[PDB]
RNA sequence: UUGUUAGGACCUAAACUCAAUAACGAAAGUAAUUCUAGUCAUUUAUAAUACACGACAGCUAAGACCCAAACUGGGAUUAGAUACCCCACUAUGCUUAGCCAUAAACCUAAAUAAUUAAUUAACAAAACUAUUUGCCAGAGAACUACUAGCCAUAGCUUAAAACUCAAAGGAC
């Protein structure tokens, strides 16, 4: 049985490094008006805007190109003791993957 | 706590900083994912058990070797 | 008092050692088994809303209580006066949040 | 091609031309705008005389010497002896934040004059003289 | 040897140094040659002279 | 704090000060 | 860039006299204060003066400044459906932005913490 | 120690800036300096007007003289420029170059202060 | 007084818009803070007084400027309930 | 024990410090223009460092530079000069709307 | 007074012993190199060095109590002539007589 | 008198922006430019009856004087207004020497070396150990009386008792 210590040096995740300005496939889950919640693998899902040109191609289950910014939106403030989390991730939508 | 860096990091460092992250997109829901990157990472690998011992070297051999595999790396200093 | 529990930190990012997680799973599911064995009552208990359908609909399936929505002050310090003069309060409260 | 806000610069070569006259030429309007009396005077670019007013020539006295429409009264006043001696465009170097720095400004459009230039000259010492003490209210 | 090569720089650059001799000399080159110190920089900060 | 403590001290000192000039 | 707080404060880390006294502890509140309103200018300020200007040199009788009057009625008119038209439109959608009744809320949702949880 | 000196010459005909400069440098070394290097700058016009011996100026020559002298040639050295009639303005600072252009590598990220206050509720 | 005049704070009036050539003057004296110089000028401030109203202003600016980051980082969040009804 | 274990070494992608426009130059009172750079164009006031974007140390050498040269007879001080009306903007401000 | 001062021909410390080696050197470059051409500091650190061979049986130790008191006596008559011009400078004022003081504490120690 | 002066003289006084900086100095204090002189090694803590300093105000002699300004005079306000507001003007703030030695001189937190768990009287700027010196022992009487020292003479430091009360005080 492999180790969780293997386990993680091979995950995608430990082989993708800083996520900044990385280039990952995400899949629409849940839509709410024109906000589109795309699972890309991480620990947060992010929420994007529904592009104008093909707008009505992003349906849930699409799977889509991103370019992440970061896993979790956190920041400590004046005065903070912690990190206010937002529970949420960054992430700039580019376009429907092509099936090929 | 123990920040967690492989050996692979500093190969991965290098090659994100000449030539950025592959243009074919991670999949981080297949869980063999192999990206252009891990590739690198894999045959840089393998030059250095045969026993090259410079860095410049194992860069440049490995970039060759990839080229050969048809992947399309871009050295994009910008 | 999470850093024992914590492998590492993966470029910002808290990894969760899975062996000690695998350890306290199967003690926390085995007493759990022990308790359901004796018939006793078992309530869910969460706060995310992303997953309050999923809570509330596992706790039927298996049969026993979720508590999901907003939590009174002194549902279990004051049950009697809000339930009635006899209730039987939960024997384990399971917090999935 | 655009406009340019900074003024033409003296002793260079520009198409900028007012009435036939360059920008060191234009009369100047001084305008001194203080708390209790805005007084104007214009000028030719030679510092002669022109025009002369303020709000107390005007006839306004005490309180009503220190609001906006009493400046603007003056700055016509002022502009309707510049006009006669001959001036068009002026250029508007206001002195002092008082209640008439517009006004004045104001007045002296309403009058006929035409401003090609608005300059600042309110004194700011670098370090200079200790003010009076703070008034207790 | 840091020090021996900086007393031999400055060896090799008195032979440049002004004197009553060529004093008039240099001063009629430096009339010649005006020189400028001035130079900006871009919000990237490359040097711009002009 | 309030200034009762120091405010007897003023008293005391300013008619201690006209005492003397007197 | 926000200024620089380390160093500022009397604390017994602090070898230097320290450079900044706060009134209130520096702690982010979990709300914004209340906007404190803003007044409009006067509309139809230059037409009044126009209209008023004609009737001084006639002697204060209107069949003289009757195009006057009429474009102070004009402006008047203009001016009183933009006040309607702006109250009831743009005050209700507070699309721009939030209001402190709003802002506050959202504040309250993810709050500062200066206490241990 | 190294000085630049920075003199402002009166707007003249080089004739007469030639012979100024001969007798400022001339000054310099009757001070005991070793002048390194003699620089124009060229004539412009002054950034305001300066009142020198009597009259106003709006245009001079800007010079530059590197030179070495002792500490106590200094002052000297500045008060004869001050009576010189063709001097609008002299200023002797230590050399540019014997100062170093530090090295650095980028701004230190400092973050957010912390511990400030006690972990109290409130 | 020895520099050149109509080059310092001075506007050039665009098409006859003496009113934006004034609002611009006015903006430029503000944003320079020739404005608020001028102000306290008028009357004598202390030492210990202008200490006080710098300490006072610095701790404003920090609060202010940290409070507005928040409200920007969590501006993205205020969008519609996806979980209506749970 | 274990070969897959993390080994311990410095950050392989550190991201490198952020230099500011005049980091490692010479700022001398006699380059007027790049000088001129970092005061104001109407009232030839020394912008300050969330303006100009300097660090602490080229913040001070600019200012001590600037007023050596207003003091020698080199720049004025209550407006920048015509000549540098036109050089490249390095500082963060507009006057205009 | 003391004995010994500097002659202004002398090389400054960082050059004393390397413009000996070099072959042949010009007056200039010499002069430029000398004490005159140099501030005070040096010509104190040259003082010190004479100090410390002709006192101090291993003139490569700085560390020493005799040493220090070396040191010290410089400062000491350094800070005296500074005092002679500016006779109301308070601060060199309190750096002479707290180095004499040190002084006498180190003295004791070494004695 | 006023406004303008790309006119002249003066060089008195004070140092905008930079400074959203936080450096230097034992403290007091110190930020217009330039140059000269200049801070530096005692293991560390610990000192008076000694030595040297010490904001502001004030004193002595001679100068300076743009502006500010106790006092004083005039105007107003008020029942009164020996005030708050307005005008004028002096001591004084400046310089050269000497004196005085006091501040909410407080960052109300002595200095030094640690420690961050075995640890909330309240509030403030988290708790706490060791070392050495100084200081405190209910409030008022009392920054007082007397004594001694001091360039101080309506002064400073040092500093009681009688007598009165059953509280005063701190935080909430
Ligand atoms: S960041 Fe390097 S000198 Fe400014
Ligand atoms: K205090
Ligand atoms: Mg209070
Ligand atoms: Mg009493
Ligand atoms: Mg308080
Ligand atoms: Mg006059
Ligand atoms: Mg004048
Ligand atoms: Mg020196
Ligand atoms: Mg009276
Ligand atoms: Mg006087
Ligand atoms: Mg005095
Ligand atoms: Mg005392
Ligand atoms: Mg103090
Ligand atoms: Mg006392
Ligand atoms: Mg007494
Ligand atoms: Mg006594």
């Amino acid at each position: 049985v492999e180790s969780f210590a293997s386990m993680l040096r091979h995950s995608p995740l430990t082989q993708l490094g800083p996520a900044k300005d990385k280039l990952v496939i995400g899949r629409i889950f849940h839509i709410v008006e024109d906000d589109l919640y795309i699972d890309f693998g991480g620990k947060f899902h992010c929420v994007c805007k529904r592009p104008d040109v093909d707008g009505e191609k992003y349906q849930r289950g699409t799977r889509v190109r991103l370019r992440l910014l970061d896993l979790e939106l956190t920041s400590r403030f004046l005065g903070g003791t912690t990190d206010t989390t937002i529970l949420e991730a960054d992430a700039v939508l580019l376009g429907l993957q092509e099936i090929r | 706590i123990q920040d967690i860096f492989y050996q692979e990091d500093q190969i991965r460092a290098k090659f994100f900083a000449t030539y950025g992250s592959g243009q074919k997109a991670f999949d981080l829901f297949n869980p063999n994912f192999k990206s252009t990157c891990q590739r690198f990472v894999e045959k840089y690998t393998e030059l250095q058990n045969l026993g090259e011992t410079d860095e410049e070297k194992l860069f440049v051999e490995t970039g060759k070797a990839l080229l050969a595999e048809g992947i399309i790396l871009r050295r994009v200093r910008e | 008092f999470m850093e024992p529990y914590i492998f590492g930190n993966r470029l910002g990012q808290d990894i969760i050692d899975l062996d000690q997680t695998a350890l306290n799973l199967q003690l926390a599911l085995n007493f759990t088994a022990h308790v359901a064995y004796r018939k006793g009552i078992i309530l869910f208990v969460s706060r995310n809303r992303q997953f309050s359908h999923l809570i509330e609909t596992t706790a039927q399936a298996c049969g026993e209580y979720a508590h999901t929505r907003y939590f009174k002050g002194g549902l279990l310090t004051n049950a009697q006066l809000l339930f009635g003069p006899s209730v039987r309060l939960p024997d384990l409260i399971i917090f999935l949040h | 091609s655009r406009f340019s806000l900074y003024p033409p610069v003296p002793g260079q070569e520009s198409s900028l031309q007012w009435a036939g006259m360059k920008f060191e030429d234009v009369p100047i309007a001084h305008i001194k705008a203080t708390y209790n009396n805005t007084q104007i005077q214009v000028v030719s670019a030679t510092n002669a005389s022109l025009a002369r007013a303020s709000c107390g020539t005007e006839g306004f006295r005490n309180a009503k010497k220190g609001t906006g429409i009493a400046a603007q009264t003056a700055g016509i006043a002022a502009a309707a002896k510049a006009t006669g001696k001959g001036v068009t465009h002026i250029r508007v170097v206001v002195k002092g934040m008082g209640p008439g720095r517009w006004s004045a400004i104001k007045g002296l459009t309403m009058g006929g004059l035409e401003v090609i230039s608005i300059t600042d000259n309110t004194p700011v010492p670098h370090x200079g003289c200790r003010p009076r003490k703070a008034r207790r209210l | 040897q840091l020090k021996e090569q900086e007393v031999l720089k400055l060896q090799e650059e008195a032979k440049n140094f002004i004197t009553r001799e060529n004093l008039e000399a240099r001063i009629e080159e430096a009339l010649d040659s005006p020189k400028s110190y001035n130079w900006a920089v871009t919000k990237e900060g490359q040097v711009v002279r002009n | 704090k309030n200034v009762l403590k120091i405010r007897r001290r003023k008293m005391n000192h300013h008619k201690y000060r006209k005492l003397v000039k007197r | 860039a926000t200024p620089s707080l380390r160093g500022r404060l009397a604390r017994f880390a602090n070898p230097g006299k320290p450079i900044l006294k706060p009134n209130k502890p520096l702690i982010l509140a979990n709300r914004v204060g209340n906007r404190r309103r803003e007044k409009g200018e006067a509309t139809c300020i230059t037409e009044m003066s126009m209209m008023m200007a004609c009737w001084k040199q006639n002697e204060f009788r209107d069949e003289a400044c009757r195009k006057e009057i009429q474009d102070f009625f004009d402006c008047s008119s203009r001016a009183q459906e933009a006040r309607k038209m702006r109250s009831i439109q743009e005050s209700l959608g507070q699309s721009e932005s939030l209001s402190p009744h709003k802002m506050t809320k959202l504040l309250q949702r993810f709050p500062n913490k200066s206490h241990l949880i | 120690p190294r000085y630049e000196l920075a003199l402002i010459l009166k707007a003249m005909r080089r004739p007469e800036t030639a012979a100024a400069l001969k007798r400022t440098i001339e000054s310099l070394m009757d001070r005991g300096a070793i002048v390194r290097n003699l620089e124009s700058l060229g004539e412009r016009a002054l950034p305001y007007r300066i009142s020198s011996h009597s009259q106003q100026h709006s245009r001079g020559g800007y010079f530059l003289v590197d030179f070495y002298a002792p500490t106590s040639a200094v002052e000297n050295i500045l008060e004869h420029l001050a009576r010189d009639i063709d001097v609008v303005r002299p200023n002797i600072v230590k050399h540019p170059l014997t100062q170093e252009v530090k090295e650095c590598d980028g701004i230190v990220p400092v973050p957010l202060e912390e511990k400030l206050y006690s972990t109290k509720r409130r | 007084a020895k520099h050149l005049k109509f080059i310092a704070r001075t506007v050039m009036v665009q098409e006859g818009n003496v009113e934006g050539a004034y609002r611009t003057l006015n903006r430029i004296l503000t944003t320079d803070g020739l404005t608020e110089v001028i102000s306290r000028r008028r009357y004598y401030e202390k030492p210990c007084r202008r200490r006080q109203r710098e300490s006072y202003e610095t701790c404003r600016r920090i609060y202010n400027m940290e409070m507005a980051r928040k409200i920007n980082f969590l501006m993205r969040k205020n969008r519609a309930d996806p979980w209506l009804g749970c | 024990s274990n070969e897959d274990l993390p080994v311990p070494m410095e950050n392989p992608y550190k991201e490198p410090l952020k230099k500011c426009v005049l980091c490692e130059k010479r700022v001398d009172y006699k380059n007027v223009q790049l000088l001129s750079q970092f005061i104001s164009p109407f009232t030839g006031c020394i912008y300050g460092r969330h303006i100009t974007g300097l660090c602490g140390k080229k913040q001070r050498e600019i200012t001590k530079a600037i007023k050596r040269a207003q003091k020698m007879g080199f720049m004025p001080v209550t407006y920048k000069d015509p000549a540098y009306l036109k050089d490249p903007r390095v500082c963060n401000i507009r006057y205009r709307e | 007074k003391q004995d010994d001062e500097p002659p202004s021909s002398a090389f400054i410390k960082e050059y004393k012993d390397i413009i000996p080696n070099i072959e042949k050197v010009d007056d200039v470059v010499k002069r430029i190199l000398s004490l005159e051409m140099a501030s005070r500091k040096e010509k104190l650190k040259i003082k010190q060095e004479q100090l410390m061979n002709k006192i101090v049986e291993n003139p490569e130790d700085s560390r020493t109590l005799e040493a220090q008191i070396i040191a010290l006596t410089v400062r000491i008559r350094n800070y005296e002539e500074h005092m002679q011009k500016h006779r109301k400078d308070k601060a060199h004022k309190r750096h002479l007589l707290m180095s004499i003081d040190r002084r006498k504490k180190l003295l004791k120690i070494l004695r």
